Parts: structure tokens; sequence; C-alpha cells
RNA sequence: AAAUUGUACAUA
């Protein structure tokens, strides 16, 4: 360290000032304390002394956003500054977006960027990142700021994306990171975006629900999407009810299913599940998954359901109350 | 967290209750009425031992089986 | 008597 963060990591200028951080702010942004105080004393005084600091870090604008804590410095810059600084930050960072978007705390930034910057510069950074779509979604970072693009830019900009997931919609729902920037597609596109790509789920859908990751693509279609996939979805079960209520996975797909549907849908399946062979009423009650699926059916149905069902299992009752199920 | 619920479950004297917990800070098993359970599945004792209805093998069961059963 | 009820979402 030099002079003035030997002075000040032990905290020796109670009465600090921005101008006083003068020619030492690349240091003061690299130590914790010093990027805390840039940090909370940047939204008074005027934006002279915010203009210098905004001088003395266009500097190392490069390898602050690649640190730990000029992150949050970057951050708050391109939340609080002038258009001016905006753009003048805007425009150094491209030619690097694919690496500072692999590395951590860059693309911290580049999601924080995301929400204040103008919609052309937005499209310009969308524009830089075309065909690498493989490498970028299956990140553990790429990802995030995939989402927040997925939240903050034009759909029609983006829609070069849906043209790189045909192929890979499976492989990806199962990803896990990609499932989110999955559902993600689908809570934040239009028709002609959707489409496909909901096309490409309906194929997959047996071996999806069975998956630890495409099981929450499926559950957000069913209480998000229009009622007609949901249908689509509905019917793609029956028949296996039983043996997607004792499966981890699918179990909580069934009660996402039971909640949202048609009064023929809900009626359906639980006519489907009333013509069980005694023992089976006794697999659902007693197994670790179906008994969830079991209240959830008992909390939903209309109340001719309801007197035909706390009947059609009132004597299994007998052997749940040794479990913690208490159900009146 | 200070008491194991198995044993509050099956109504053990409130003492058993809080006097320990049902796994470990390894995850093991720690509750000795659990851990006495030899599984008649998988066999498995003591530090992984279960309960049958919690068992990694109880089997998946189709309608099929659900017919052949009677 | 075999009883505990169940899966994801990142920086000091
Ligand atoms: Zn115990
Ligand atoms: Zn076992």
């Amino acid at each position: 360290r030099s002079r003035l963060l030997e002075d000040f990591r032990n905290q020796r200028y109670p009465n600090l000032q921005l101008r006083d951080l003068a020619n030492h702010i690349v240091e003061f942004s690299q130590d914790q304390h010093g990027s805390r105080f840039i940090q909370q004393k940047l939204e008074r005084a005027t934006a002279a002394e915010k203009q210098m600091v905004f001088s003395e870090i266009l500097a190392a604008a490069y390898s602050l956003m690649t640190d730990v804590f000029g992150n949050y410095v970057i951050q708050k810059f391109f939340e609080f500054g002038t258009p001016e600084q905006k753009n003048t930050l805007g425009m150094q960072v491209k030619g690097h977006v694919l690496q500072l978007a692999l590395q951590m705390y860059g693309c911290r930034v580049i999601q924080k960027a995301l929400e204040s910057i103008s919609p052309e510069q937005q499209q310009e950074i969308v524009h830089e990142l075309d065909g690498h779509v493989l490498k970028c979604v299956k990140d553990q970072n790429g990802n995030h700021v995939v989402q927040k693009c997925i939240e903050c830019v034009d759909p029609v900009a983006l829609q070069f994306i849906i043209n790189a997931f045909k192929g890979q919609v499976y492989s990806l729902s199962t990803h896990p990171y990609g499932c989110r920037v999955i559902q993600r597609i689908l809570e934040h596109c239009t028709a002609e975006q959707t489409t496909p790509i909901l096309d490409e789920l309906h194929e997959h859908t047996e071996q999806l629900i069975q998956d630890q990751y495409g099981n929450y693509v499926i559950q957000h279609v069913l209480e998000h999407g229009k009622q007609e996939d949901k249908s689509i979805l509905i019917n793609s079960v029956r028949g296996k009810v039983l043996v997607l209520s004792q499966h981890k996975f699918a179990s909580n797909v069934v009660e996402k299913c039971v909640t949202h549907a048609t009064r023929g849908e809900r009626t359906g399946l639980i006519d489907e599940v009333c013509t069980f062979n005694d023992n089976a009423l006794h697999v659902m009650m007693k197994d670790q998954y179906a008994n969830y699926v079991v209240q959830k059916m008992i909390d939903v149905s209309e109340p001719t359901q309801l007197k035909k069902l706390m009947t059609k299992i009132r004597p299994h009752m007998a052997a749940l109350r040794k479990y913690t199920y208490g159900k009146h | 967290s200070r008491h194991c619920v198995f044993c509050e479950n099956n109504n053990e004297p409130e003492a058993v209750i809080n006097s320990h917990s049902v796994r470990d800070n390894f995850n093991r098993v720690l509750c000795p009425k659990l851990r006495t359970y030899v599984c008649p599945i998988c066999g498995a004792s003591g530090d992984s031992a279960h309960t049958i209805k919690y068992c990694p093998k109880k089997p998946i069961i189709t309608m099929e089986d659900a017919i052949k059963a009677e």
C-alpha cells in the first residue's frame, strides 16, 4: 500500500470528502473500507468531485469491473451518473463483453447497466453477443446476464436467441442454468417467439417431467401459460397419476396440475384417482410423495368430488393416523 | 434443532424427545431408535438407517402392479 | 407397529 491507504485502513480521517481521495481512488476501490466510503459518499455535493472520481477511474475501468470491490463502484456510477458518463463508460466496454460477461464481477456490473442505459446502446450490446449462445447460457454467470436481458430489452431484437435454441430446447430445459433462461423466455416474449420453443417443449414432455429441472419448466407453464398449453400438458398425464405421484420431481408437477385446471380437467383427474384398486389408494396415502398430491386434491376440488372422496379413502385414514397427517 | 422429530412423532417421553437430534453435523443418523432398525428392503443400518417409506429402493408402483396384487 | 413428510436460482 501507499501512504493514504495505510492512513485510512486505520481510519485517521473522520471528516474525509471526495476531493480528499485524489490520486488514491484506484487503491481505495481495491480496498473494502475504501470502496464502501467512495460508494456511500457519492450522492451529495456537486458533480465536480463526481467528475474527478469518474476521471481517476476511467483509466482503470477494465480492472475495476473485474474487481471484487471496484464492481460496486462501477455499478453505482452506472446508476447515479449523468447520461454523458453513462455513454462514456458504455463506450470503452465494447470489444471485451465476452470476457467481461464470463467473469463474475464484470457480469454483475453488466447486469447493473442494462436497467439504466439507453435502448440504442443496449441494442449495440445485443448485436455484440451473437452466436455464442451455447457457451453463454451454459455458464454460472452468463445465464444471469441473459436473464436480465430477457427482462430489460425488446423481445424482437433478441429473437436471434429464439433461433439458437431449436434443436437444443431439450438439452437446455434439462440444464441446471438453462431452465431458468427458458422460464424467463416464456414469461417475457411474444407469441411468435414462444411458439416454436413451446412446440419444442411439447415434443419432449415425457422425459422432461421426471427431470430435476425440466419439471420447473413444466410447473412454470402450468401456472403462467395460456389455458390451451395447460390443457395440452394436462392430457399427457392421464394414465400415469399413480406412477408419477410416487416420483420425487413429477409429484410437484401433479400438484400444480390439479391447482390450475378447468372443471372438466379437475373432475376428470379426480375420476382417474377414484378408480384405483384399493391398495393403490394405500400407495397414495402411504408413499412419501403421493400424499402431497392427495392433499392438494382435497383442497381444490368442487364439493361434489369432495363428498365423493372424503368417503372414497375414509378407511385408509385409520392407517394414516400414525403419521404426521392431521386431516379433519 | 435441540430435539429429535422421530422420537417425538413416535410419542416417546419428552425427555427423550429433547435429548438428541435426528441426524448429525456430518449428516449421519443419530437417533438410536432409528439406528437400531435394519432395513428389510436394502439392509442398511445405523449411519444410513431409515424407515421403509423413505427407503431408496421402495419400488415405483405402476397400475399393472396394482392389478397383480389382488 | 417402522412412524422423520419432498427438488434449482451467483460477489466484502
Ligand atoms: Zn429420536
Ligand atoms: Zn432401505
